């Protein structure tokens, strides 16, 4: 295990990559309105 | 009121460009010590993780644990439960009781090994990353295209496991006493010839046991392609399904940008028509001017609500079919 | 139109309390929050961006008049409204209901008065029933 | 072969998760009217 | 209108067998079996869950009354029951031919009898030929 950190790092760095681009997408979403669709 | 509700709005279903940082800073500092948990395993890495990150787990407890009671003291600003007793269907909610879980378990597990025991950080440490994902917006979107599509994926799964048990037993019963090239049995019971046919149904192909005789190699041949298509075919449907659900949401989310929009121009035609009865008149004289002036406004927005479409050349099918009813209208 | 392009500048001008020839879009947002409106500012630089032709803000009349010289009524505006009407159809024909109408009539995009929305269905159902036909409030909207 | 009755007992499970959907949505069926569709 | 707003809560009231103000759903299960129809409690429950308005069960004629007053003649149900011969159709034209509309009567739904069914198309097939059209139907359900 000479370089074993660098797997670590970037398996654990691209789900970061994907966790931050759902909590961009929740938090750049609009409105959170639950029941006001079809009234 | 106006606290309590600001607090839930902000840690819960959160916005603006302030609270993304706060949520994904607080994942990227669970990712972190997660990495340190796992290299404190590599055996040659282990002199990293010190006490020092033991004690910067105690004040990340420390820091849930007044989270998780912020987060449950600004819970009464909902309809749906007000006051004390009403707050525990707010604790139904799974996430709730996935972090309950985490913040208690992991005390828990902290108070005991600080009077196999570092070892239990790691599952609780773990868990940190679910829990930080507010909303379920992600595993809503799975849970209802696995049950739209609950005929397809049950018919193939039973197909592909009935595959599986049939013709992993011939394997078996054609490779029940035979040996390797260096001296063992492969095939010795059925479950190594089961796991077998699970790898091999899922195309892994590890290439551990490999069937000697060739009445197995026949057998491992048919099942392989005749079982591959339906354990293969779960992607295609999926893929489908999930790229149909989303076209989904933007027809309705563009369809609650179209009724205020579309009620902005009716409720301020309706005020231009005023203009008869609402010194009483010179104050009469100004508002004729911005009846008239925000009814453009309106009248730019509702077509700006309806020419945005969203994947937006869809007129593809009828593109002379709305304008060959309306000038055979004006006839 | 001869009797009305000249008094109607006494009005144009009328916001920037002085005698410039100046719509006065910065004035705007104190002369209507004066007759009491106060909107934000993000809807008052809207206001000028789609009323003002010109582009400047405040202007001697080239889309000041045009607004004025855009009566609403014709057959240009005419069908842009009643398509607000068909958004809110169900089953077809203009069911539209004084019930359904309140609803959508005290709850959505800018609000009315209830002094207002209570009679602006009151000539649009003449017959009493629970169809509010659009044909029946563009006719009244004819003269708009 | 230690905990060997583990790997049978999964893959046989699953396969019984699959055929109760199945039955369920056999049972949960609503009629089984053979030829009365386009009459 | 005026004749008829006075007798008509006499038979409203008639199901609970008294005189109070109940249109009895309760007992509606006991006078239309005494008539001779014995529904089940599930259609029966459902009878006053769209029959009566204000949703109790037993009504002093809020919507008893406008059960009455809902003619099913004009143009908001004349295109409802022409969308029903149109699940019928084949090859356009309202096609439907007297053995095909005897078929349709005798087998779907709520059915009608033999004496009823046999003379139903009787009056919409004065030509005597293969098309009972639904506008000769709709104009005698015109006064329904
Ligand atoms: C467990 C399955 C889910 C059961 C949900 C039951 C329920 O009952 O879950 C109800 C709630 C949602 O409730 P909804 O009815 O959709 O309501 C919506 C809105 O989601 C809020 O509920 C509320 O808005 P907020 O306050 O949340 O911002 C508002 O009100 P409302 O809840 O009164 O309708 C409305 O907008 O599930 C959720 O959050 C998420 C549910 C699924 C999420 C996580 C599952 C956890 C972990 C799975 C991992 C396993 C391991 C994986 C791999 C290895
Ligand atoms: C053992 C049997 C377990 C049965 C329930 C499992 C479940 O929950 O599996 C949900 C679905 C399958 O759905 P099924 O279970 O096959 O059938 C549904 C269901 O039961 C609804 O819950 C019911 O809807 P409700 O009545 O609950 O509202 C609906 O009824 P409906 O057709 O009238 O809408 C019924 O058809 O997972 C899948 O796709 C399976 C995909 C993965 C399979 C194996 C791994
Ligand atoms: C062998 C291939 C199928 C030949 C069918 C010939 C026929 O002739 O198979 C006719 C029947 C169906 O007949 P249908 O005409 O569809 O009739 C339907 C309804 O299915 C009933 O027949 C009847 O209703 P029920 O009484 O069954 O409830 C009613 O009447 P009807 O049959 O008079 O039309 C109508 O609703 O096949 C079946 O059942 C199933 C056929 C395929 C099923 C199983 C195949 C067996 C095993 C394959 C596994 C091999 C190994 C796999 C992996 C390793
Ligand atoms: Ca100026
Ligand atoms: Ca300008
Ligand atoms: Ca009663
Ligand atoms: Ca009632």
């Amino acid at each position: 295990d000479d370089n074993s950190y660098m797997y670590i790092l970037f398996v654990m760095f691209l789900f970061a990559v994907t966790v931050g681009s759902l909590i961009l997408g929740y938090t750049r979403s609009r409105k959170v309105d639950k029941r006001s669709d079809p009234y | 009121t106006h606290v309590q509700g600001r607090v839930y709005n902000f840690l819960e279903r959160p916005t603006g460009w302030k609270c993304f940082v706060y949520h994904f800073a607080v994942f990227l500092i669970v990712l972190v010590c997660l990495i340190f948990s796992v290299l404190s395993t590599i055996e040659q890495y282990a002199a990293l993780a010190t006490g020092t990150l033991f004690w910067m787990e105690i004040v990340l407890v420390v820091f849930f644990g007044t989270e998780y009671v912020v987060r449950l003291w600004s819970a009464g600003c909902r309809s749906k439960y007000v006051g004390l007793w009403g707050r525990l269907r707010f604790a139904r909610k799974p996430i709730s009781i996935i972090d309950l879980i985490v913040v208690v378990a992991s005390m828990v597990v902290l108070c005991v090994g600080s009077k196999s025991a570092i070892r239990g950080i790691r599952f609780l440490q773990i868990l940190r990353m679910l829990h930080v994902d507010r909303q379920g917006g992600t595993w809503r979107l799975l849970g209802s295209v696995v049950f739209i599509h609950r005929q397809e994926l049950i018919t193939t799964l039973y197909i592909g496991f009935l595959g599986l048990i049939f013709s992993s037993y011939f394997v078996y019963l054609a490779e029940k006493d035979a040996v390797n090239e260096s001296g063992r049995v492969e095939f010795g019971s059925y479950a190594d010839a089961l796991w077998w046919g699970v790898v091999t149904v899922t195309t892994i192909g590890y290439g551990d046991k490999v069937p000697q005789t060739w009445v197995g190699k026949t057998i491992a041949s048919c099942f392989s392609v005749f079982a591959i298509s339906f354990f293969a075919l779960p992607a295609g449907i999926l893929g489908s399904g999930f790229a149909l659900k989303v076209q989904q949401k933007q027809r309705q989310k563009h369809f609650n940008r179209q009724i205020p929009a579309a009620a902005s121009l009716i409720q301020t035609a309706w005020r231009c028509y005023a203009a008869e009865n609402p010194l009483r008149e010179h104050h009469r004289a100004t508002i004729k001017v911005i009846r008239r002036m925000q009814y453009f406004v309106a009248k730019k927005k509702f077509q700006q609500a309806r020419k945005p479409y969203d994947i937006e050349q869809y007129s593809q099918g009828h593109l002379n079919l709305m304008v060959r009813i309306k000038e055979l209208q004006r006839r | 139109t001869e009797e009305q392009i000249a008094e109607f500048k006494e009005a144009f001008s009328l916001f920037d309390k002085d005698g410039d020839g100046t719509i006065t879009t910065k004035e705007l947002g104190t002369v209507m929050r004066s007759l009491g409106q106060n909107p934000t500012e993000a809807e008052l630089q809207d206001m000028i961006n789609e009323v003002d032709a010109d582009g400047n803000g405040t202007i001697d009349f080239p889309e000041f008049l045009t607004m004025m010289a855009r009566k609403m009524k014709d057959t240009d505006s005419e069908e842009e409204i009643r398509e607000a009407f068909r958004v809110f159809d169900k089953d077809g024909n203009g069911y539209i209901s004084a019930a359904e109408l309140r609803h959508v009539m005290t709850n959505l995009g800018e609000k009315l008065t209830d002094e207002e929305v209570d009679e602006m269905i009151r000539e649009a159902d003449i017959d009493g029933d629970g169809q509010v036909n659009y044909e029946e409030f563009v006719q009244m909207m004819t003269a708009k």
